């Protein structure tokens, strides 16, 4: 549904 | 079933000016598929795989060798690019996508995708920067992939299941261009020069071919470039394209059956009109190609831009049986001659 | 001031001084008067290149009005000791000691520019003190003059008697005359 | 003090001195008196640009009151040896040796500013010693004067007899006269 | 010593010298006597700004007691050659050559501080030698004096006859008188 993709 | 001599002729039909590269890929692909037919029924078990690593200039037909091979071989083929690739979890990409791409050819492969081939472009872009998600880190992830493993792949995307596909059987061809590699090998093997008085200057930028130096390439030189020796050890086979030639470009449009000159010739055959391409017109295309530093890839732009007026007016025109093209027309100062 | 340059490499970008960049290519510069500090600096450069690669030719560009003899002989003995062939080139001028290091290069790898100039003379000296001490320093400088003429003949090929007569006073030799004299091998007029 | 500049590149930001930035674009500065150290520095710059690109024109801006002759001749021979065309420009002033390097540039790529000034005279020298030594140094400087006039005629196109009469004493040449004299090709008044 | 500053940018923090920070904003400083080294440095700064932006105005702050003429004329020709309008401001003092570069700025973009002072006089020189050589150097400096008066009239708008009488001896001009004299356009008393 919702993708929480984050990279430091 | 095929042999190295038979495949050499087929490759020659679509590729030229690369003789050493044909023998390398011929024997490599020949012995690679021999291992699949025989499997491990013989005394020897777990027959190791031999990978291929291509190094040559841009637009030198590296991709064509892999594309033409897939047509005759008939096995599935994919063209992956490593520029987008990122180090295990970053915004750009993950290595998992490559595995599904190969299956995407037929979308259903259990004992058929293991025998497929894969191509990689711009391998030098991931060179280990020594000042990382772009450098060395990416190479470490591909080690286990090339060595052979199994990855879960949803077939067709959908079951509550995933299919396992081996990758030891799957051959890999890492294609790419290594610019500036001449300086590293020159000081090591031929001579330390280029800046001194007695030292040879780089006068032969286009007079002589850098290729000859690339033939003496070794894995030790690749380490200074940035690659990991462990990564190069998995790819023992080496292929080195020498250069592209002006006369070869004229042959590229005449010797190959799929030459662009022949496509337009066949287009007008059904129309009942003859086509011609003089030698004085092809040499000019070679100069414009080298001028844009693109090779054979920047060839259609020169042809289609020149024949836009003629093709648009050919149906309207009548009682025209032949077309003549001159060198002046390529420059754009002249209009092609028409014969009725 | 020394300009900084960028050497484009696959690993990354690096900043180098103009003198250090040429050192990477086995090129050393001999500028100004030859002294103990300037001479000892060139020796360290030659040794550094020997360890990196003992089979690649070294290029030595010389533009100097000469100087101390003992400072110059340390470079000459070093060039002969090490295995690599030290190619020598004369730029601008080559005085007595600058000329000795020029001809001392490897045979066949010695060049002189079309407008370069070479000058050779006898050693210069002097002393002040007792007569007994003047005789000692006189015998020493005489041995050096004889020794410098013997080596000059060895590399130039001329006879020892000829070098003695030609070095009695200052003698200027143009670039063409240096080739005929055995001092150099050829002239680098244009780049072919 | 030298101001620092930032060259925006795709890889990242880098800090350069004002002199090093222009060196990246095949531009060399000749400032002050011509000596062995300043002359040997410019030679290394030309060779560095030759290796980076042998087909791109080099630009040499000269603002100097002249100096040593031997130091200047090393630059002249270098410009003729290398393949690239060394374009020369005169800023402020061009003395005897500064004028020789100015006219030695590639034909058709020599310019002079609208208010620049060129000066030419004969070589200067002197000696103190025995009469035999004075005769030697006199013959040497006479050859240089003859050699410097021969080369001046080759690039300027004038006759050797004309250069001898015009170089007997100091002769100042305005920017328009330099074009008429064959020393330069045109004037860079405005940017078109 | 030069203080260091931090320029806050989106990419990150960068450290700059006070002179380099202003250079980023198309600002050049002319301090002290005008010589060949200081003049050749400013020319490289102007060219660097031309490439970065040819449509943005340049600001030149001048605080100098003057100096060599040939060093100053290289700057004047550069300001006229490049397309950008070189705005000039006088801080503290503007001598003979400093005044020529001040008035040489773009028309309408020349300013003088309320307490600044300008001084103009004739070129200075001298020579020692034979009478024939004195006549040559005398004719040359006379041409420069005539040439410097012609250009002064062109930018100031006055007649050549008026400049000749006013430049016969030292003449100091206050900030208000400079506006009436056509040397500058206005005064930057306060920031509005
Ligand atoms: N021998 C050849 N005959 C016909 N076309 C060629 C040949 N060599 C290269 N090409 C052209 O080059 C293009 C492919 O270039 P490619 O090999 O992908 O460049 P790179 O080597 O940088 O990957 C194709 O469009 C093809 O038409």
């Amino acid at each position: 549904x919702x993708x929480x993709r984050x990279x430091x | 079933l095929p042999t190295p001599h038979e495949i050499r002729n087929h490759l020659d039909d679509y590729v030229i000016g690369q003789e050493q590269a044909k023998k390398v890929l011929a024997v490599a692909v020949y012995n690679h598929y021999k291992r699949l037919r025989n499997g491990d029924t013989s005394n020897g078990v777990e027959l190791g795989k031999s990978n291929i690593l291509l190094i040559g200039p841009t637009g030198s037909g590296k991709t064509l060798l892999a594309e033409t091979l897939a047509r005759l071989l008939d096995v599935p083929f994919t063209m992956a690019d490593a520029t987008t690739l990122t180090e295990a979890g970053y915004v750009g990409e993950d290595v998992e996508n490559i595995i599904q791409k190969l299956l995407q050819k037929s979308d259903y492969d259990v004992q058929k995708a293991q025998r497929g081939i894969v191509y990689i472009d711009q391998i030098d872009k991931i060179s280990r920067k020594s000042d990382d998600v772009s450098g060395e880190g990416v190479q470490q992830a591909l080690l286990k992939l090339i060595e052979g493993t199994v990855a879960a792949v949803p077939p067709q995307g959908g079951q509550q299941e995933f299919l396992q596909v081996d990758t030891s059987k799957i051959l890999f061809i890492c294609g790419g261009a290594f610019a500036g590699l001449d300086k590293v090998i020159s000081h090591r093997v031929e001579t330390g020069s280029g800046i001194g008085f007695g030292a040879t200057v780089k006068a032969k930028s286009d007079k002589a071919s850098e290729g000859e130096l690339l033939a003496q390439v070794e894995p030790e030189d690749l380490i200074k470039f940035g690659l990991i020796p462990e990564f190069i050890g998995r790819l023992p086979v080496v292929a080195t394209l020498n250069e592209l030639s002006e006369e070869a470009l004229i042959q590229i449009l005449k010797e190959p059956k799929n030459a662009l000159t022949k496509q337009y010739q066949a287009l007008f055959n059904l129309e009942g009109v003859d086509l011609e391409f003089r030698d004085e017109a092809l040499d000019a295309i070679a100069k414009k190609a080298m001028a844009r530093k693109t090779g054979a890839r920047g060839l259609r732009s020169i042809v289609e831009a020149a024949l836009l007026d003629t093709m648009y007016d050919l149906p309207s025109m009548e009682d025209v049986e032949k077309v003549v093209i001159d060198e002046s027309v390529i420059d754009g100062q002249s209009e092609p001659l028409l014969i009725y | 001031l020394v300009p900084m340059v960028i050497e484009q490499t696959s690993r990354g970008e690096r900043s180098f001084d103009i003198y250090s960049r040429l050192l990477k290519e086995r090129v050393i510069f001999l500028t100004g008067q030859v002294e103990d500090h300037m001479a000892n600096l060139i020796v360290a450069q030659m040794l550094f290149l020997e360890a990196e690669n003992p089979e690649k030719d070294i290029y030595l560009y010389i533009n100097s009005p000469g100087g101390v003899i003992t400072a110059g002989m340390s470079i000459y003995d070093t060039m002969q000791f090490i295995k690599p062939d030290v190619s020598t080139i004369c730029m601008g001028q080559a005085a007595s000691m600058g000329a000795f290091l020029l001809t001392a290069g490897a045979k066949g790898k010695r060049f002189c520019l079309p407008n370069s100039r070479v000058m050779i003379h006898q050693p210069l000296g002097g002393y002040q003190g007792q007569a007994t001490d003047i005789e000692i320093h006189a015998r020493e400088i005489l041995k050096v003059k004889g020794r410098m003429n013997e080596l000059m003949a060895l590399h130039t090929g001329q006879s020892l008697e000829q070098i003695e007569r030609d070095t009695e006073r200052d003698r200027f030799l143009s670039a063409p005359e240096a080739v005929e004299y055995g001092l150099v091998d050829s002239i680098l007029t244009h780049r072919n």
